[PDB]
RNA sequence: GCGAAGCUACCAUCUGUGGGAUUAUGACUGAACGCCUCUAAGUCAGAAUCCCGCCCAGGCGGAACGAUACGGCAGCGCCGCGGAGCCUCGGUUGGCCUCGGAUAGCCGGUCCCCCGCGGGGUCCGGUGCGGAGUGCCCUUCGUCCUGGGAAACGGGGCGCGGCCGGAGAGGCGGCCGCCCCCUCGCCCGUCACGCACGCCGUUCGUGGGGAACCUGGCGCUAAACCAUUCGUAGACGACCUGCU
RNA sequence: CGUUCAUAGCGACGUCGCUUUUUGAUCCUUCGAUGUCGGCUCUUCCUAUCAUUGUGAAGCAGAAUUCACCAAGCGUUGGAU
RNA sequence: ACCGAACGCCGGGUUAAGGCGCCCGAUGCCGACGCUCAUCAGACCCCAGAAAAGGUGUUGGUUGAUAUAGACAGCAGGACGGUGGCCAUGGAAGUCGGAAUCCGCUAAGGAGUGUGUAACAACUCACCUGCCGAAUCAACUAGCCCUGAAAAUGGAUGGCGCU
């Protein structure tokens, strides 16, 4: 049936800006800004309290295929409070049997070379998100590090080069070689 | 005596009929900006429904059978005269007097343009549904020339824009010369409004 | 991003009906698309009465969701919404357009020389105004 | 029931209108796509097929077994003499396509090309342009032709230049000029428009347009054959010797309900007369034409440096059926489509 | 026997292409289901599939340009404006334009800031079943005489010259210098207009579109086809050519 | 059944459906006639996919091979009787 | 061959059966209440197409439970001892299988749900606590939609189309 109110309230910090032009927000804080466009979502997004405390979303009159989306509209403000302040970093390890996967990046972090997987001679270039920014860490053996603020650009990065690296009419059980992710946390902790 | 109806977020049976009854009573219709058509239902359902109608093809000579017209102007044609006795003189006559554009021409871009309300996707679906876009259909279909008519429809919007603005001066104008003008002519407003006008 | 909402108390615009243009006091809710509905200086009956056919306007009043017809007349007696619905600009474009309904065809004719005076002088003004914004731009 | 043993197709259906070519000069149908990052230059040429022979080179790719041999190939000698700017217009892009906005003629029209715009140069009065030319020397007429160069530098996307070919130059019969619009691709259209102002009324010679080892397309019509047999069209199965009403014929054109004769099924017509366009050709050569300084210099055709001959691409004899080649020419690997003193693009 | 030319053979030789949407599939974020999840909203990769680019034909489809009948009679096109007379009809004031959202939007100065007088952002203020309203706006649709009041230096001579803008399928509009004339728009006193004696196709866009006669000024001088020839072509037609 | 393990691949005892590419069943059209089988040639179409492109599952370690999906674009030969 | 209705030539009115977005006359009602998303939607006796089975896709109903004596999923300690109990010797200290089938510590392990063994060993499920604190779980059943569901010329709710 229709529910006549389902309601939720995301408290923002004090170290975030939040503003909202319509059903398009805009979060901007210390390590930048993160807009993100609600239309064809289709909820009420007021924003109260002094210096705009807490941003609350409800749906009025949904059935349950639109009573889904409160929660995932506070999902991704979650999300992207969290990559404004602290920001995302998904450590990926390279797992190999015998052939040494070799990774690097080229201009900073944008283009990805990949050689060396399953002894291929066919070099694997990744052109990652716009904003995404990688990096091969320190006291650590075969490792990438993916730095930026959204959690979409991010883990899509991640997934491109994760499935880069797979292999093709064999065994794959057998066969455990590839960029695989490991970690997923932030940039500070705080 | 001529109809220009925009086509921007109209749905396109839903249009159709509303043009194909007013030109079979007698009235010139110019449909304009056919390319901003939406058709309820989403893209890959409205995609498979034209390539199935690209399918049906005559098989002995396609020249001679069905012609399949890629342009959105010319699906809008399809459409109204898939609705018009056009085996018909009546029909034929009909098919004469509607004129059909994809963008919107000089000889139109200067008219003021109608909208439909009964035809329109904000009245008629849902907000949760979905639709597509007749002008993606098109390009995706194979109709050439979507990025030329966006790039003379952003052209035309500055254009527009430029016009708009000089409406706004001559507006204000009108609206500083009626408070210049309402001492003189209070004897003249107050008998407008005694019978129901500027209130 | 919502003003106006239906509460108990709210006073709303009948839109077409049996009442069409009269006020309307929400006293009770009963379904998604049905209200009870009471009218008491407005000569409507209490009854049901669905939302599509009433435009709800901007004017709160106090009584509990349950009247018996007395407090809901007390109360709208008390916060004057006749008086107040006169002063409002929207009822006062209604009976405007009553007024242009009700016009005569001797008043059409007075109101298109009413008309055709003033756009004269209007006119004159504007081509004023244009040449001396022209003087000054200059 | 179904058919026994599966078979290939005979005959193409993407080249299936087989009828006479409407045109006789190979038209450009796609020209390259213009960057506004290189410079201006054309994009076609034309010349007429003189003939064919051998080219002993140096084959220089290694993994093969022909590495660093000696092969001979099989080119075609296309006599291309500079020809002449008589000309520019102008394309926008429209809804509806891309249509033509203004055409410029040149001031001195050469009777060469006079000769296109007329079906009898003969009882004709030579009056093409005689009103037109009048538009040059004097104030009025050249403002409005300028004003019309600025309209098409402001509102023209795509510049085509007019140029025709020389037939005082050539042993052919004919002296009716050939006459083509070549995109220029370029720059931005104000630099295009100013480069073909530039180019108006001037010589366009073939190093400014193509260079060394170059792969390129052809365009030409067919060699004509006339009415031939669907044996010699379709290259179909002869039907064996005891048939009764013929052997060079189609035997089962189809089935009973509907397979009445479609354009897929083979017929006796028209063979050659095509237009075609066949890509991927490497100009080995562009030569030289007979130039004087104190002679002639017949050295500079055929003479490579390994050669160090006095020998000329023309024949023993001259070319068969053609003529004798005294202009520069391009040589490109293979066969190229079209008769003898055949246009060629 | 040998064999020119021409046709001919994977029996010799040359050439044969790139993107877009995505299917299956694998995924990202993330609810429903305070946990998880390719899915419900959204997003990515994705192929002999599909479509287009390449190539072939070019619409009872258009476009730009050139020349347009000087003869031994003639005939055309632009301009200002006069005449009946035939044919075919539709009509019965026009609207000369923002984009845009639908769980929002319109209008101001911009005290504040940025960008190339304008645009954009912040704050504030007025309406929002839209009165800066297509439920809307613009023009009066009897005439002229004379003699007052409110308002106005406005209009006209297809007004003459200049400044321009408009190309998607432009075909129109604005602004200045100069000669002459008029009292037009709203109220009032003053009469007169075949007042055709009740009777229907009134009014007009319209100097409507096509053809035949006529008032003048300027500008002009041909092209196609048949006959001849060619063979890059060909059943005949048709096609490529040459000929003071 | 499969070393254990119903379902990787199979699957009894039962049961539900599709096709007119086989034979049956009927006689509705044709007996003032619709030329009756094969083979040769040639074109188009279907997918109930043998191979090729992209994939998922194996009792898939590699090679080889089975099951399944999108998919008819391109192929499916030369012969003795 | 179905429904209505039987027929001289016409005018006005009213209907039957069917319909009222356009073809095509009429819902151009400010129609009422819900259901439905279909990558094979559905669209009116005969009639021109579909089954068994399945789906937390979604909307209801029936039955039985527990939640302050402090639920459900979510991080977390464990499956011991009579007992290699008992037929199976070819091996069952839970283990291919079957008659058996309870006590003790007790907070708690069923003579056991799997991973797996010539046998073992080992990993690992009833119950509760530390953390979040109010509606949740399980089985049937009826709607609409989806899978099941594959044919040959291009193909038909009549078409356009329709959410
Ligand atoms: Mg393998
Ligand atoms: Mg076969
Ligand atoms: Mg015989
Ligand atoms: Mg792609
Ligand atoms: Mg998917
Ligand atoms: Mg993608
Ligand atoms: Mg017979
Ligand atoms: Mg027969
Ligand atoms: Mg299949
Ligand atoms: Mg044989
Ligand atoms: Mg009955």
């Amino acid at each position: 049936m229709k529910t006549i109110l389902s309601n939720q309230t995301v408290d923002i910090p004090e170290n975030v800006d939040i503003s909202l032009k319509g059903r398009t927000v805009i979060v901007k804080g210390p390590r930048g800004t993160l807009r993100r466009d609600f239309n064809h979502i289709n909820v009420e997004l007021s924003l109260l309290g002094k210096k705009k405390k807490r941003l609350r979303v409800d749906k009025w009159w949904g059935n349950r295929k639109e009573l889904a989306t409160v929660r995932t509209i506070c999902s991704h403000v979650q999300n992207m409070i969290k990559g404004v302040t602290l920001g995302f970093r998904y450590k990926m390890r390279s797992v190999y049997a015998h052939f040494p996967i070799n990774v690097v990046i080229q201009e900073n972090g944008s283009l990805v070379e990949i050689r060396n997987f399953l002894g291929e001679k066919y070099i694997r270039r990744v052109r990652m998100r716009p904003g995404v920014a990688c990096s091969v860490s320190q006291a650590q053996k075969d490792e990438l590090v993916l730095e930026g603020n959204d959690i979409e650009l991010v883990s899509n990065s991640a997934a491109l080069i994760q499935q880069a690296t797979t292999v093709k009419n064999k065994d794959i059980r057998k066969f455990l070689d590839g960029i695989y992710v490991s970690e997923k946390g932030t940039v500070q902790q705080a | 005596q001529v109809l220009v109806l925009d086509g921007r977020g109209h749905l396109l049976g839903r249009l159709a009929a509303i043009v194909a009854k007013q030109v079979l009573l007698g009235r010139k219709v110019v449909v304009v900006r056919c390319e901003g058509i939406n058709i309820s239902g989403n893209f890959y359902r409205n995609k498979l429904k034209y390539l199935a109608f690209l399918r049906k093809r005559m098989n002995t000579n396609p020249s001679r059978g069905p012609y399949h017209f890629r342009a959105p102007s010319r699906i809008f044609w399809r459409t109204v005269r898939g609705m018009l006795p056009h085996k018909t003189k009546r029909g034929q006559a009909a098919l004469d007097r509607l004129k059909v554009f994809d963008g919107i021409p000089p000889p139109y871009d200067k008219k003021k343009r109608m909208v439909v309300p009964a035809a329109l996707k904000v009245v008629r679906l849902k907000p949760t549904r979905k639709f597509a876009y007749l002008g993606r259909l098109a390009h995706e279909v194979g109709w050439k020339y979507q990025a030329v008519t966006a790039t003379l429809e952003e052209k035309r919007k500055e254009k527009a824009k430029i016009h708009y603005r000089k409406k706004k001066q001559l507006m204000r104008l009108r609206k500083q010369a009626e408070k210049n003008v309402e001492k003189k002519i209070d004897r003249f407003t107050e008998v407008l409004k005694t019978h129901g006008f500027l209130v | 991003v919502f003003r106006r909402f239906v509460e108990v108390g709210r006073v709303a615009y009948v839109s077409f009906g049996p009442h069409a243009g009269k006020l309307v006091a929400i006293v009770d809710v009963i379904d998604q698309n049905r209200a009870l509905v009471d009218g008491p200086c407005t000569r409507v009956r209490r009854q049901a009465m669905p939302f599509k056919c009433m435009q709800l306007t901007d004017f709160i009043l106090k009584f509990p969701h349950s009247a018996r017809q007395k407090y809901v007349r007390k109360a709208w007696e008390k916060a004057d919404i006749n008086t107040k619905w006169a002063a409002t600009r929207w009822a006062k474009k209604i009976e405007a357009r009553e007024r242009k309904a009700k016009m005569t065809d001797f008043d059409r004719y007075k109101v298109m020389k009413a008309k055709k005076m003033r756009n004269r002088i209007i006119k004159n003004e504007v081509k004023k105004l244009q040449r001396a914004a022209l003087l000054k731009a200059s | 029931s179904h058919r026994k043993f599966s078979a290939p197709r005979h005959g193409s259906l993407g080249f299936l209108p087989r009828k006479r070519s409407s045109r006789h000069r190979g038209k450009v149908k796609s020209f390259p796509k213009d960057d506004p990052s290189k410079p201006v230059h054309l994009t076609a040429f034309l010349g007429y097929k003189a003939g064919m022979t051998h080219i002993v080179r140096e084959v220089d790719r290694p993994g093969s077994k022909v590495n660093k041999k000696e092969v001979v190939e099989a080119v075609t000698i296309v006599e291309t003499p500079p020809m002449v700017v008589v000309g520019i217009v102008g394309y926008v892009e429209t809804p509806r396509g891309l249509r033509t906005f203004k055409t410029v003629f040149a001031e001195h029209i050469s009777d060469e090309c006079k000769r296109r715009f007329y079906k009898n140069w003969h009882k004709s009065k030579k009056k093409a342009f005689t009103k037109y030319c009048k538009k040059w020397q004097d104030d009025a007429g050249k403002r409005q032709l300028d004003k019309d160069f600025s309209s098409m530098k402001k509102y023209c996307q795509v510049i085509r230049v007019l140029a025709h070919t020389q037939m005082r130059l050539l042993p052919l019969r004919q002296k009716k000029a050939h006459l083509m619009e070549i995109q220029v691709n370029g720059g931005t259209v104000a630099e295009k428009l100013d480069w073909a102002r530039e180019r108006l009324e001037q010589q366009v010679p073939v190093s400014q347009v193509f260079g060394q080892d170059e792969m390129i397309d052809v365009i030409g019509v067919t060699k004509g054959k006339g009415y031939k047999g669907v044996t010699s069209r379709w290259h179909t199965k002869k039907l064996p010797r005891k048939t009764h009403r013929g052997l060079r014929k189609v035997a089962c054109i189809g089935a009973w309900h509907p397979a009445r004769v479609a354009f897929s099924v083979a017929r006796a017509g028209q063979k050659g007369y095509h237009h075609r366009t066949e890509i991927n050709k490497k100009i080995y050569k562009i030569g030289q034409g007979y130039l004087i300084k104190d002679g002639k210099l017949i050295k500079n055709n055929a003479s490579t440096d390994y050669d160090l001959s006095d020998k000329s691409i023309n024949p023993l004899g001259g070319f068969v059926h053609y003529g004798e080649v005294t202009n520069d020419f391009v040589m490109l690997k293979g066969c190229v489509v079209g008769t003898k003193k055949r246009v060629l693009t």
